[PDB]
């Protein structure tokens, strides 16, 4: 209805954001799934920069919360990713030459984009339920923030879980938890996902079964193809299947060329 | 636990365990009780207010250092500068660092180097404490670290460090089968965390054990195994700030029908933070052998080895080639 409820936060990969429609969208739940060393904290960790972006330079200028359930948030990272987030910014507002722009590089540090990202650290599963549970007074306190990471929502659940049907209504819980905060709030839920085999040549789905991945509007796959980053289009709204390369670099997240990259692929129909 | 007056339902409702109460919908407690959502709300938030949980902080605090305690992380240096700025600093505290090679590639030499700087002050690199190496494969090669020690000793310009006694504060571990490691995993090692100050982990190596089972009933219990003694060694290493440093052997022949693919497979890649290869390679580099008060009398060749970052949250994928000789491994300037 509003115009917070339909923006987007940019991955700085324009083809990553087509396959996206313009970004990880707020309101809606994203979802990150691949193998080890794919890129879903690197995809994570960006995101939670970009959604800083201040408005004249066409970002949705939020906070951040990062809910890190396997320890992988290294600040250290992110400084690399802030610092070429904010030399972006300065150069655009070196081409446009508009005065808002130069003010907005005033207060638009590495340490103020430090300063967007609210971090959490949960250690079990149960952990995430107290903390999504209390997440509702925390947000009325901080209603600029535009995104929550879950990286990841799968490590907690990987246990032997007794009652697999009591993980599934676990999963489902805050399936619906995120739902609600993602409209209620008018954020972005963005949730990682690690990948697991099945055996009954064996290949790799995306973990917590078949009754996950319900309540998410996206879903992506990040894949080595030869020695190349991917992102499959597994769920989308247009229903398209769509591959498009991305690289990592010490800047974060990047197109692969500038431009380059479009595969065709799609489902019945 | 709390008040009473709301517990007159859920005392009577089968559920007084403060995990599960988080899990289900309000109108579902009021399913299971005669509770209104003004009480439903009101349980499950003294519940989930109950829970102890590290408190909230901001990127810009962990980057100060100047948050929670408990979400600082040290550098391990390796003793070698080189190899230290390719790791950004060295192995990192609260993590699960995977070290995987080929035979003969110097992941036990890299380990027990590792032994040694772990105990050297926090000033020089170190974390000031002891090792716990636990060997499922051969004998422990006392010879060569008893080598290391006097050369460490020999090279070192402090008496601080030369007042140290290495081998008193490395307690060598022998798991000769997997359900035994996890023994020593989950009831030796938190003893020697505790009560030795023992400040680095290393299993050497976790694949070994995964020799040659070949029972389903035993391949769900080989990898129930897995994911226990790996939660554990992560578990360990969050609550003691200490690294956890796993060696693997890489199954390169069948994989690859020179590249290469570790071997324990994506369950448990999950729970490696950072994985590291070492290979050998075919070039030799010469060295001048000098000795101390005798001088350079000649040049002998070293193998020259790789180390790659195969994944890690903060590194590139990048390539550093080092050496093994008499005090250990040395990195070598680039490029
Ligand atoms: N400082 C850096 N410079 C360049 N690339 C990096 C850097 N840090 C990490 N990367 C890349 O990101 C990968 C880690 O991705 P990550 O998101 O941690 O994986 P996962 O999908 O398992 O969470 C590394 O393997 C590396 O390729
Ligand atoms: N004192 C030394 N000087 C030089 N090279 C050594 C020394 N000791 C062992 N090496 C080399 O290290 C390799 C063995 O390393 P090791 O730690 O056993 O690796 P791995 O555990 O993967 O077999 C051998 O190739 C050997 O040549
Ligand atoms: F660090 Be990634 F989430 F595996
Ligand atoms: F000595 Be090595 F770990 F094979």
């Amino acid at each position: 209805k509003d115009e917070r409820s339909q923006l987007s936060i940019v991955t700085f990969s324009e083809q990553l954001d087509q396959i996206l429609g313009g970004g990880v969208p707020l309101t809606k739940i994203t979802e990150i799934c691949g193998a080890p060393g794919v890129g879903k904290t690197q995809l994570s960790m960006q995101l939670s920069v970009d959604v800083q972006i201040p408005k004249c330079f066409g970002g949705v200028e939020g906070q951040a919360i990062y809910i890190d359930t396997e320890g992988s948030f290294i600040v250290d990272r992110v400084v690399d990713i802030a610092t070429a987030t904010v030399q972006h910014c300065q150069h655009i507002a070196s081409i446009e030459n508009n005065a808002e722009q130069a003010d907005s590089m005033q207060s638009l540090t590495m340490e103020s984009i430090l300063e967007g990202i609210h971090y959490f650290r949960c250690h079990d599963y149960v952990q995430l339920l107290a903390l999504v549970h209390t997440l509702p007074d925390f947000l009325k306190q901080h209603p600029q923030i535009c995104l929550i990471v879950v990286d990841s929502i799968a490590f907690p659940f990987r246990h032997h879980f007794e009652d697999y049907a009591l993980r599934t209504r676990l999963l489902n819980g805050l399936a619906q938890s995120f739902i609600k905060l993602a409209v209620d709030f008018k954020l972005a839920v963005l949730l990682t996902n690690q990948m697991t085999t099945k055996i009954s040549t064996s290949h790799l789905i995306p973990a917590l079964g078949e009754s996950w991945g319900h309540s998410s509007t996206i879903r992506l796959i990040l894949y080595w193809q030869e020695k190349s980053r991917y992102a499959l289009l597994y769920k989308s709204p247009s229903h398209k299947q769509i591959s498009v390369p991305f690289q990592i670099t010490t800047a974060g997240i990047r197109d692969v060329c500038p431009t380059s990259g479009d595969l065709i692929s799609m489902d019945v129909g | 636990d709390l008040n009473p007056r709301i517990i007159y339902s859920i005392k009577k409702a089968h559920l007084h365990d403060y995990g599960t109460i988080l899990s289900l919908s309000a109108a579902d407690i009021q399913r299971m009780t005669r509770l209104s959502a003004s009480d439903v709300h009101q349980l499950q938030k003294t519940v989930a207010e109950r829970i102890r949980r590290t408190p909230h902080t901001t990127a810009f605090h962990l980057h100060r250092r100047s948050g929670p305690a408990e979400l600082n992380r040290d550098h391990l240096t390796t003793g070698c500068q080189q190899l230290d700025s390719f790791l950004r600093g060295g192995i990192l505290t609260r993590t699960l660092t995977e070290i995987a090679g080929e035979s003969a590639s110097g992941k036990t030499q890299l380990c027990m180097q590792l032994c040694l700087t772990v105990q050297l002050p926090e000033q020089m690199g170190g974390l000031g404490g002891g090792a716990v190496y636990i060997c499922t494969e051969d004998v422990f090669p006392n010879k060569r670290l008893v080598q290391m020690i006097s050369q460490l000793k020999q090279r070192a310009h402090d008496v601080k460090v030369k007042d140290i006694c290495f081998t008193d504060n490395i307690f060598i571990e022998h798991a000769a089968e997997l359900d035994d490691l996890h023994y020593c995993v989950s009831k030796k090692v938190p003893v020697l965390l505790a009560q030795r100050h023992v400040k680095l982990i290393i299993i050497d190596s976790i694949a070994a054990l995964f020799r040659c089972e070949h029972d389903s009933q035993s391949l769900q219990e080989r990898a129930r195994l897995m994911q226990l003694i790996a939660s554990k060694l992560l578990q360990l290493a969050n609550q003691f700030n200490v690294p956890a440093i796993c060696v693997n052997q890489v199954s390169d022949v069948v994989e690859q029908h020179r590249k290469v693919i570790p071997t324990l497979g994506i369950s448990w890649a999950n729970h490696v933070t950072v994985r590291l290869m070492l290979m050998r390679t075919n070039y030799k580099l010469p060295v001048q052998q000098k000795n101390i008060e005798g001088d350079v009398i000649g040049s002998l060749d070293v193998q020259i080895r790789t180390m790659e970052v195969l994944f890690a949250p903060h590194l590139p994928n990048s390539l550093c080639r080092f050496i093994v000789d008499q005090d250990g491994v040395k990195g070598l300037p680039a490029k």
